[PDB]
RNA sequence: ACACCCAGCC
């Protein structure tokens, strides 16, 4: 493909409260030879949730709230007396020069979501909202936890990095300590929390339909029995 | 049939035909950990001497090994050899650690990861300290007389001489084949198992 | 292809030391299947035989769309009734099947004895001779020996018979580059001359009372049976002539 | 380079000089086995400027059956030969009434001088060549096999004896190297003499499609 | 059993000179062998022996 | 194959395989440089001060209004010998591709230290940026000396009789006559039969395309039967001639290469049926 | 070779050159701050094999249990008598199997290949 | 029907 040396993180909450997200922070093969393309080195880009297409890693870097480039590769790069991962770095910073400041890189994440809209606050919340809640949720869902964050994503794009001069061999999909086993616990629960969901939207919609008819309502006709038994007995029986 | 099933799958039984090797059976001792919180391994080891990521400046992390838990960046230690015996010495003893809690240190790269989730796959394996086992004539005569008595497999893991070791931090461990047989003194395949 | 890989960080397994290239780590078993195989090359045996098992069932879901292939792609090629091979379009794939006309069945291995041996030898073993008397006396008999000697004709035909064999074997040579003499041909001349010598009891030492005239002849004769391209105009000539080249 | 140049100059001219005595164009048994250094005595050494010119190294050929039957073979100087060029090539066949020739070209030629040659043909016959793919006579590689154009004449008696149809044949395409090596067009038959490891001989036929 | 000894003899000495190709490696003593890197040669080697 | 005294005499072997390998300015430069330089005299470098001193006394169009950006180079030893050139040929190599606007500095090949540096002569961002961009591209796409196809060209006596030449003495005795082969690792079959001291008669390529699209279609036949021949026969198995040659006469029966699949059946004149049968049936009907 | 940055906004600084003074000046690109440059390079490639993986193994490497050890290689500092060897493992050159050895002494771990 | 497993022989 395209990318070359590429590195992703299927990040998954502690609870698993949602489904598995992954991040693919990657690095462009030296196949461009325009006109500053291969001069200065591969680019790296980042395939964020719920975004369409590709965003180069310092945009992200920014929208998380650090400005100056020497933040930027505090994080990156933890050794400075060491030329050639700042080298190899030198590319992403020279893409992300046209945004300068977190709001301008918060409309660029934002631009390129589910839905393009027309005003520009919403974005930025749907940018700040997706970069909250769905970009690495197993180091952080809180409010603010940003910080946190982007220590992570620079810890992703050294691993990156080194992977890139050589310095690390590039991971094996079999090393079987990288596979986990799901077994009837878990699997069981991926099914019942979905499920429970179900029963409280279920009750959710007929509680609603009794109070906006004016009535107080009773609780045990809200409960549908039927949803968590014959789902979870539907699962078991057919395997689906 | 990778080199990390040892011990975890069976390197025979699996069907022939369009199945081929995607369809394994565990090991006869391969135990697959339900998993734990992380909370008490964070509040020790937010008690013992590691600083916060929050805590501390960007330049210090170069020197300093990465801790990492259940895959989450936690903070920095600056004596990783002291943390990793402290943290063995308490799975070991069945303290707040878990025993089914995988403890790795990559040494080549200064980190040092603590899996907690489930799902991993783990063996039993007997301790070595100092080219001896730590299992006795005491323990198998306990064992011998299971009947009209306590003793079981789990007092074998909280006495220390057996632990869970995870396929993944086998990775960064000796293992002898046969005690009497490798760890015997001659010209020395290794003298650290 | 290559030894057991390093699975673990820098290891086979995790009984061996980080680094080890040698015979027992990268899976060397030294057991027999006798002596019963320790654990570690039992595990690097059973690596192979997954190998191998992997390669048996998964080699047949491509060997079969490319048979299937094959076949679909010339379903309908088939030599019709002018000895021609044509397809469902009637397109010439071949003017005659395999270049020669002759089923796979029924044609043998067998050595061309002109492509190999020297210019010397060549002539010491295919030249008939008939100025030594004694031993042309020693292989024929005494009035085929007086006919030979005797007629004029009969030894410029067999000077042409070996001229016209120096040309096929100019021409073998040409044919055959590399130099093997071993070729596929319908009719096993050796065993069926091995089957004449025991069907008539043959004497191989008494002299024969084959005249080299009817030799020649007989040859030339049968030349003209061996039919492959019939016809008598010049195209149909120079096609049957290059359809037995070989044989003939 | 110098001594390269002229070496690949010599290499051209003799494949230029098998092909038209392939074809069946009379050439002098000597061209055929031209030296290097005989050709750099008669023609020069050394054409980093201007001794041996290409516009020199034009050859006129004629056929053996009728010495009216003529070409010439051109060596364009630049890379990348034009409308211009063409145009004033074959004014100077018109002044000589000359129906074929060929055009060795370094480089390419443009797509307005590839549309110029194929749309005259009718009048006079051109052929392109890259002087890439005539520094060797493909004719004589061990995988070619002998080719032969065969004369109207020859392949209606083809026809008539196999009963064939005209495009039941084998096809060869207008473009194969060996087709614009032997110069043939659509309708032109090939006799291909092979050597077969069954038959000793084959002899197959191509129609030029 | 003179063959058992002679077998085990035999594969005593491929070890042997399995080592020795080992220790040769390891001081950088090994000559590529043309066309092929200096991790292919000690490959090769192995594998003849 | 070598044609001449090549086949036999090594060296001259190996001179043909440097002058088909594939050699770009990558492999033979131990670590370039950007050096800063205001002016010539001076330098910026100790080791390059008295041999650039005494280059630059003559003005042959290297002094007047050239640039201040130097690019230093520092071929190495091992690897310049190793592929046998020298600076001389570089410096051509480099004036030819970048015309006189990229004049060449070199001392020797008695220095110790292999250096070579690049300026840019007086005739858009920056001359910095536009230094670095050519230096990626001379590093990369410039030709020293080979093919750009051929990529690791290989040299080895054949012990098998088979791919040896075999050739008839004067008593017309088969002799299995030994010669040196080439075997490359890329197909650029019409510019190395083209080359000075190479057989054009027994070079052949395991490619397809290559000869179909270079020497014919009868030569791709021939080519695509020894191919099949040498794939069925590797392990010993034997098939009939007559099969080969029926299917090496299918796929070349229509004047082009026609691949068994439906990109190559579907394609012929034969009837729907027989193609909605094989492949891609609502697409044919 | 040599990264740093300026001190207003601190961005990435970038080389540039005038023609009034002729001399080298580091200035950022993104604010409008300049300094004079004091070694003269800007991109320095390294193409061949000059990693020099001794300063860069880390010399607690020797205190881990799956590495060999060995008793013929005394540290040149401190004299031990023991040290762990091990080889690279490490792209862009994919061959040189030499051996890197450590010194297991603790307060040590002077790094010298052989 | 359909779907999904499992299994047999290559
Ligand atoms: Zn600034
Ligand atoms: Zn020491």
């Amino acid at each position: 493909s395209k990318y070359a040396y590429t590195g992703e993180c299927r990040s998954c909450l502690e609870n698993s409260s949602r489904p598995t997200s992954t991040i693919w922070v990657s690095m462009l093969a030296r196949g461009g030879q325009g006109a500053k393309k291969s001069a200065i080195g591969q680019r790296i880009v980042a395939t964020l949730p719920y975004i369409k297409q590709e965003v180069p890693i310092i945009i992200v870097f920014r929208a998380l709230g650090f400005v100056s480039d020497r933040d930027i590769l505090e994080h990156i790069i933890y050794d400075f007396e060491d030329p050639e991962m700042m080298e190899m770095v030198k590319p992403s910073l020279d893409e992300a020069f046209v945004i300068q400041e977190q709001n301008v890189a918060l409309n660029f994440i934002g631009s390129r979501g589910a839905k393009p809209g027309v005003t520009k606050e919403k974005r930025i919340k749907y940018a700040k909202e997706v970069l909250q809640k769905e970009m690495l949720p197993h180091v952080g869902v809180s409010d603010f936890c940003e910080t946190k964050k982007a220590y992570f994503l620079g810890y992703m794009v050294h691993r990156l990095l080194l992977a890139a001069l050589g310095r690390r061999e590039l991971d094996d999909r079999d090393h079987y300590g990288n596979k986990r086993l799901d077994l009837a616990g878990p699997l069981l629960a991926f099914l019942f929390r979905g499920m429970f969901k179900n029963l409280l939207k279920e009750v959710r919609i007929y509680a609603q339909k009794f109070i906006d008819r004016g009535k107080d309502f009773n609780l045990e006709l809200a409960i549908k029995t039927r949803i968590i038994s014959d789902g979870l007995k539907y699962s078991l029986a057919t395997g689906n | 049939l990778h080199n990390t099933l040892w011990g975890m799958v069976c390197p025979a039984e699996t069907p022939e035909g369009h199945a081929v090797g995607l369809v394994k059976n565990l090991a006869l001792m391969a135990y697959i950990s339900v998993g734990s919180q992380p909370s008490p391994i964070l509040e020790f080891l937010e008690e013992w001497s590691m600083e916060n990521l929050e805590e501390i400046s960007p330049a210090a992390i170069a020197d300093a090994t990465k801790i990492f838990v259940n895959g989450c960046w936690v903070g920095i230690h600056k004596d990783p050899e002291q943390l990793m015996n402290t943290l063995r010495k308490l799975r070991r003893q069945m303290d707040i650690i878990v025993s089914e809690v995988s403890m790795i240190r990559d040494i080549r790269e200064r980190e040092i990861r603590i899996y907690t989730d489930a799902g991993r796959i783990c063996r039993p394996l007997l301790i070595v300290e100092k080219q001896k086992l730590l299992l006795k004539k005491r323990h198998i005569d306990q064992l011998k007389e299971r009947e009209y008595n306590n003793y079981s497999w789990q007092d074998l893991v909280a006495s220390g001489v057996v632990e869970y070791i995870d396929t993944l931090e086998e990775e960064t461990v000796m293992l002898a084949m046969t005690p009497d047989d490798l760890q015997e003194k001659e010209v020395a395949y290794c003298s650290t198992y | 292809g290559k030894r057991i890989p390093f699975g673990f960080k820098h290891r086979t397994l995790p009984h061996f030391i980080k680094d080890d290239y040698g015979p027992e780590s990268r899976g060397f078993v030294e057991n027999s299947y006798l002596a019963g195989l320790t654990p570690t090359e039992f595990f690097f045996h059973a690596m192979g035989g997954r190998e191998g098992l992997i390669d048996t069932a998964v080699k047949t879901a491509e060997t079969g769309y490319i048979q299937r292939r094959l076949i679909k792609s010339m379903e309908s090629v088939m030599v019709k009734y002018d000895a021609t091979v044509r397809n469902s379009i009637n397109q010439v794939v071949q003017l005659r099947y395999g270049e020669d006309g002759l089923a796979g069945e029924s044609v043998e291995f067998q050595n061309l004895a002109t492509l190999k041996p020297s210019n010397k030898a060549f002539e010491k073993k295919f030249r008939f001779d008939y100025t030594n008397e004694r031993a042309l006396r020693r292989t024929l008999q005494e009035d085929l020996v007086k006919d030979v000697l005797s007629n004029a004709h009969i030894q410029n035909e067999l000077e042409r018979e070996f001229e016209r064999m120096r040309e096929d074997r100019e021409v073998l040579r040409v044919i055959f580059p590399t130099g093997d003499s071993k070729v596929v041909l319908p009719c096993n001349l050796l065993r069926m001359i091995w089957n004449a010598q025991k069907i008539f009891h043959i004497n191989p030492r008494l002299p024969s009372d084959l005249h080299p005239i009817k030799v020649v002849e007989g040859v030339k004769e049968l030349s003209k049976k061996l039919v492959i391209v019939n016809g008598d105009d010049p195209l149909s000539r120079q096609a049957q002539e290059n359809a037995t080249l070989l044989f003939n | 380079d110098d001594e390269e140049e002229t070496y690949r100059l010599w290499k051209i001219r003799k494949t230029i000089m098998q092909l038209c005595h392939d074809r069946g164009y009379l050439v002098t048994q000597d061209e055929l086995d031209q030296t290097l250094e005989e050709f750099k005595a008669q023609f020069g050494d050394k054409p980093s400027e201007g001794r041996p010119r290409r516009t020199d190294l034009t050859v006129l050929v004629a056929h053996n059956d009728d010495p009216t039957d003529q070409m010439f073979v051109f060596f364009p100087e630049e890379p990348k030969v034009g409308i211009k060029t063409i145009k004033v090539y074959c004014q100077r066949m018109q002044e000589e009434n000359i129906t074929r020739a060929l055009i060795v070209v370094q480089q390419g030629m443009t797509p307005s001088a590839k549309q110029s040659l194929v749309d005259m043909a009718p009048k006079y016959i051109l052929e392109q060549f890259l002087q890439q793919e005539l520094l060797i006579n493909i004719t004589e590689h061990e995988l070619v096999p002998e080719h032969v154009v065969m004369t109207k004449e020859e392949v209606t008696e083809l026809l008539a004896r196999y009963k064939l149809r005209e495009n039941q044949l084998p096809r060869i395409q207008a473009g194969d190297p060996v087709a614009r090596y032997f110069g043939i067009k659509r309708g032109q038959v090939v006799k291909i003499i092979r050597p077969s490891e069954t038959a000793g001989r084959y002899i197959t036929y191509r129609l030029v499609q | 059993s003179k063959t058992y000894q002679d077998i085990q003899n035999t594969i005593k000495k491929a070890k042997q000179d399995v080592i020795e190709v080992i220790e040769k490696a390891h001081n950088n003593e090994l000559e590529p062998t043309p066309g092929n890197t200096l991790r292919q040669t000690f490959e090769n080697q192995v594998n003849r022996i | 194959f070598l044609l001449g005294q090549s086949a036999r005499d090594a060296e001259r072997a190996k001179d043909i395989l440097c002058r088909l390998e594939h050699t770009t300015l990558r492999k033979v430069t131990a670590n370039t440089a950007i050096y800063y330089d205001p002016n010539p005299q001076s330098t910026v470098v100790a080791e390059d001060q008295e041999w650039v001193n005494v280059y630059y006394e003559m003005p042959d169009f290297d002094v007047a209004r050239i640039s201040p950006w130097l690019l230093r180079v520092e071929l190495d030893r091992k690897h310049m010998t190793d592929r046998k050139l020298t600076m001389e040929q570089i410096a051509e190599k480099i004036n030819a591709g970048f015309g006189d606007d990229l004049n060449c500095i070199f001392n020797d090949d008695n220095a110790e230290k292999l250096v070579l540096r690049i300026r840019i002569m007086n005739s858009k961002m920056d001359d910095d940026v536009f230094l670095r961009c050519i230096e990626s591209n001379m590093l990369t796409d410039m030709t020293l000396q080979g093919i750009e196809q051929i990529s690791k060209v290989y040299m080895h006596l054949p012990q098998t009789d088979n791919k040896k030449k075999i050739i008839i003495t004067e008593d017309g005795e088969f002799k299995a006559l030994q010669e040196w082969i080439l075997e490359t690792d890329g197909v650029s079959l019409m510019r190395v039969l083209s080359e000075k001291d190479v057989d054009p008669v027994r070079t052949t390529s395991n490619d397809i395309v290559e000869i179909f699209t270079v020497l014919g279609i009868e030569a791709v036949r021939k080519a695509l039967e020894r191919e099949l021949y040498h794939v069925i026969s590797f392990d010993g198995s034997y098939v009939n001639y007559r099969h080969l040659a029926l299917l090496c006469d299918t796929m070349t029966c229509r004047g082009h290469l026609m691949a068994i699949t439906r990109h190559g059946v579907n394609r012929q004149d034969t009837g729907p049926l027989m193609k909605c049968s094989f492949e891609e049936t609502v697409d044919v009907l | 070779v040599g990264i740093r940055f300026c001190q207003e906004c601190n961005n990435m600084l970038y080389p540039k050159e005038d023609k009034e003074n002729r001399i080298l000046l580091y200035a950022c690109r993104n604010c409008d701050y300049q300094q004079e440059a004091d070694n003269s390079c800007i991109y320095v490639n390294k193409i061949t094999h000059e990693v020099d993986e001794l300063t860069q193994i880390i010399a607690d490497v020797s205190q881990d249990p799956t590495l060999p050890r060995t008793e013929d290689h005394p540290c040149q500092k401190c004299g031990h008598k023991e040290a762990v060897f091990f080889q690279s493992h490490s792209a862009r050159a994919e061959d040189a199997m030499r051996l890197y050895y450590v010194c297991t002494a603790p307060h040590c771990g002077h790094r010298w290949t052989e």
